[PDB]
């Protein structure tokens, strides 16, 4: 009982056709595909209620669809605009049983004009103010990561190899590096905060991990770094004495 | 299903406070009602239902809703806001009783808490870049909600909203915000002029 997207981020060049891909294991009669907006909620572009059937929904303008095999349904960008740029969702449904909606987990795609804007983050960790200690009795490490386009970044925090929620927070929005140009590179700041006596023992070991989602395989590639694909970057620190 | 409407896109309350995120239909034909959460990092899903069962409608995380034909309303409350309900919450109408037909979506609502600081003693403190780039940033944190950060006027200074951590162990919130530069004038001491508070360490 899951609905995945073939792809969870993308990035594409503004007029490449892209094929956005919705698979299904629970024999559902009904996918549906849908846009998910800041500030317009959720659009449905195109539904399908059989195999081999295709309704158009309330936004079908510029997107195709395909449902070849009853598991699959796939959606067409003919030519990949920047208001093509979003959160495309995926949903099936039975018929008959009352279960209602299945959802994917969302495949974020971003268009762009240029694949050579791409960078990965690099990621400095910054580690207590020994005043903070003092005034305190808390130790706050800062996780800064600089340097990506676009924005597609997934921060964590890992205390001797488990991956903490605990006096965690991440910036929602990142900030523009450069809020002047039109595609500015991002940055993002993370915080963890434990007490000085975690902080102050020297078996304590703190990691800030990013992943971040650029390029596939396929991709073009000879520029004078190397290829700006998926790949999870970290900083660690050790706790002091 | 034909038509649905979330006004308000945003709302802010103060943890322990009433949350109120209103929906509103119209259907040629008798409506199914929906509401959707979609927490931080994670996928949609389901609070609630309405079918033609029952009016007030429980649905999970102690959240209900009461379905007014006469208004035209499902609107969802809460009687204490957590700091854990923050999310994006939609709402939706069917044609069918258990949502097999296409659902149509509201605009969503984004709902943020603004926390309850205990104890607060604000601070600006300077944390040592971990290499050889002395480029290092400042941290005010420690701060009451009512304290708001604003954005830099000279941008080769970069500083980010504030923010809430949670330490549950030790029953703690504390806000936080950054400010970081390149620029080897730059003092902590003098990040933040903007609606600071007369007594910070530092």
């Amino acid at each position: 009982v899951k609905v995945t997207q073939s792809s969870r981020y993308l990035v594409k060049r503004t007029g490449e056709k892209v094929f956005l891909e919705c698979v299904q294991d629970m024999d559902h009669e009904n996918m549906f595909w849908y846009r998910q907006d800041p500030g317009l909620g959720l659009r449905l572009i195109y539904f399908s209620y059989d195999v081999k059937m295709k309704e158009k929904g309330d936004i079908p303008e510029g997107y195709s669809v395909s449902r070849e095999k009853k598991e699959r349904f796939s959606l067409i960008l003919e030519s990949a605009s920047t208001n093509q740029t979003s959160m495309y969702l995926c949903a099936s449904s039975s018929t008959g049983l009352p279960y209602g909606y299945t959802f994917g987990s969302g495949t974020r795609l971003t268009v762009v004009e240029d694949l050579n804007k791409v960078f990965p983050p690099e990621v400095a960790v910054f580690e207590p103010s020994e005043a903070e200690i003092s005034h305190t009795q808390k130790a706050t490490l800062v996780c800064l990561a600089t340097g990506f386009f676009p924005d597609h970044v997934e921060l964590s925090w890992w205390v001797n190899g488990k991956e903490v929620h605990s006096g965690v927070c991440t910036d929602p929005q990142p900030l523009k590096e450069q809020p002047a140009l039109n595609d500015s590179r991002y940055s993002l700041s993370s915080r963890l905060r434990v007490s000085a006596t975690f902080w102050q023992n020297p078996r304590n070991h703190f990691r800030c991990q990013v992943q971040f989602y650029g390029l596939s395989e396929n991709d073009e590639w000879t520029q004078d770094r190397a290829k700006p694909v998926t790949q999870i970057v970290s900083a660690e620190a050790w706790g002091r004495a | 299903m034909q038509s649905v409407t979330q006004l308000g896109s945003h709302v802010s309350v103060s943890e322990g406070a009433l949350v109120l995120l209103r929906c509103n239909y119209s259907s040629s034909v008798p409506p199914y009602l929906f509401w959707y959460v979609q927490y931080p990092n994670q996928g949609l899903q389901l609070l609630l239902k309405y079918t033609s069962a029952a009016t007030l409608v429980k649905g999970i995380n102690g959240f209900e809703a009461e379905f007014k034909k006469s208004e035209t309303s499902f609107h969802l409350t809460k009687p204490s806001a957590h700091m854990s309900d923050a999310a994006e919450y939609f709402c939706a109408v069917s044609e069918s009783p258990f949502g097999n037909e296409k659902l149509t979506f509201g605009t969503g609502t984004r709902l943020t808490i603004i926390p309850n600081i205990q104890n607060p003693d604000p601070a600006v403190y300077q944390l040592r870049d971990s290499k050889s780039s002395d480029k290092s940033v400042c941290l005010f944190t420690d701060f009451d909600s009512q304290t708001n950060v604003s954005q830099s006027k000279d941008s080769d200074v970069y500083i980010t909203d504030k923010c809430v951590l949670d330490m549950r162990s030790m029953d703690f919130k504390s806000n936080s915000a950054v400010a970081w530069s390149n620029k080897s004038d730059f003092a902590c001491a003098n990040a933040f002029n903007n609606s600071i508070i007369p007594e910070d360490t530092f």
